[PDB]
């Protein structure tokens, strides 16, 4: 059994969202689903349920602009909400909640980002490790992913044989309307003349990967 | 409608500390039982443990209980592990013949209390190659402090800054119970290349702690 959210992507500012939730190993009208959503740095939010005999109830902060419907044929719920505030940019989940049945399922969720910006690869800078960033026989470096969109980037150390002391940031929203975040990582100060650093960028939105070698000084 | 009111809000527990969250639903939850817990773990998609007011899921840790009954509800955790960082929900259904809807909790936060931890600070210039984009990131890294809260304060040739800064803090490390920040300053290259002395300055109890370089050594 698999719910998988679809239609997923950028929307301006004003426009709507058109988000498919579809069933795999069952009908879709053999339960009643919901539609959650979590803004950034926000809680979990219930946005509306269809009943399996198909009659749709909104919460009431969602009622006015939202509609949820079911396609049979298709095996999916449907979820369409207008006038698409800053505040709707959210990974987007349909799920049976299960608050009193065992039988709880949820799919992968969707980010819906809801800006005027375009989607943009990053542009990574090296945080290059010094005299000043070594203090005793630890040294920090890293690399400033700066200027992306939408979210997300992941990001990994020499192909991910490095990850002990490595801290990746949450991106932050610049003024700009694209994000940005850091990745450090601290490492022996006698590894610096010999080892190599390079921190792998993967930018999914716009196909982008950066392999950006850190070098000291 | 239906809501849920959580209690507390955020918290911190010794590991082996006994943990009590409690939820009030705006109105009676279907057959009396339709409360679900949810669990957050950072970076994951949300996680079902408890259903029908007290049954635990099948694969949830056996520290985890619910009780409760009509409109008050309680999450246990008995003996609180670092992995429980999380943020928890109580999930509340309200059902009627006419009527059916959900609501998550506020959350509540949860981390483990230790002994406080100085940050070890770095800070990194913009790389040459940033700067010929016309804009220069000036990174303060606040690497493995607690407890979370800190002051990043910007100097730039003694002047405070104020306006031009981000930040951004990893999770709670699952090994050691640290967090880490990041301070970001923005600057144009021309504002950048007319001074020379950058500080960032932190602050945790009684003890500020500057790193600082000066341009172009």
């Amino acid at each position: 059994v698999q719910l998988v959210e679809s239609g997923g992507g950028l929307v301006q500012p004003g426009g709507s969202l058109r988000l498919s939730c579809t069933a795999s190993g069952f009908s879709i009208d053999s339960y009643g689903f919901s539609w959650v959503r979590q803004a950034p740095g926000k809680g979990l939010e219930h946005i509306g349920y269809l009943t399996a005999g198909g009659r749709a109830f909104y919460a009431s902060w969602a009622k006015s602009r939202s509609t949820i419907t079911r396609n049979t044929n298709e095996n999916t719920v449907t979820l369409k909400m207008n006038s698409l505030r800053a505040e709707d940019t959210a990974v987007y989940y349909c799920a049976k909640l299960g608050t009193g049945s065992r039988f709880a399922i949820w799919g992968q969720g969707t980010l819906v980002t809801v800006s005027s910006a375009s989607t943009k690869g990053p542009s990574v800078f090296p945080l290059a490790p010094s005299s000043k960033s070594t203090s005793g026989g630890t040294a920090a470096l890293g690399c400033l992913v700066k200027d992306y969109f939408p979210e997300p980037v992941t990001v990994s150390w020499n192909s991910g044989a490095l990850t002990s002391g490595v801290h990746t940031f949450p991106a932050v929203l610049q003024s700009s309307g694209l994000y940005s975040l850091s990745s450090v990582v601290t490492v022996p100060s006698s590894s610096l003349g010999t080892q190599t650093y390079i921190c792998n960028v993967n930018h999914k939105p716009s196909n982008t990967k950066v392999d950006k070698k850190v070098e000291p000084k | 409608d239906i809501q849920m009111t959580q209690s507390p809000s955020s918290l911190s527990a010794s590991v082996g500390d006994r943990v009590t969250i409690t939820c009030r639903a705006s109105q009676s939850v279907w057959r009396n039982k339709f409360v679900a817990w949810y669990q957050q773990k950072p970076g994951k998609a949300p996680k079902r443990l408890i259903y029908a007011i007290a049954s635990l899921y099948s694969g949830v840790p056996s520290r985890f209980s619910g009780s409760g009954s009509g409109t008050d509800f309680t999450l246990t955790i008995s003996s609180l592990q670092p992995e429980d960082f999380a943020t928890y929900y109580c999930v509340g259904h309200y059902g009627s013949e006419n009527d059916a809807y959900y609501a998550f909790g506020q959350g509540t936060k949860v981390e483990i209390k230790r002994t406080v931890a100085a940050p070890s600070v770095f800070i990194f210039p913009p790389s040459d190659e940033q700067l010929k984009s016309g804009t220069a990131s000036v990174v303060c890294l606040l690497n493995n402090f607690y407890p979370r809260e800190a002051k990043v304060s910007w100097y730039v040739d003694n002047a405070l800054q104020s306006g031009n800064s981000q930040e951004s803090v990893t999770e709670q490390d699952s090994k050691d119970s640290t967090y880490s920040l990041s301070s970001t300053l923005t600057l144009s290259k021309a504002d950048y290349e007319k001074h020379k002395v950058y500080a960032c300055e932190v602050t945790q109890g009684t003890t500020s702690v500057t790193k600082s370089f000066n341009r172009g050594e």
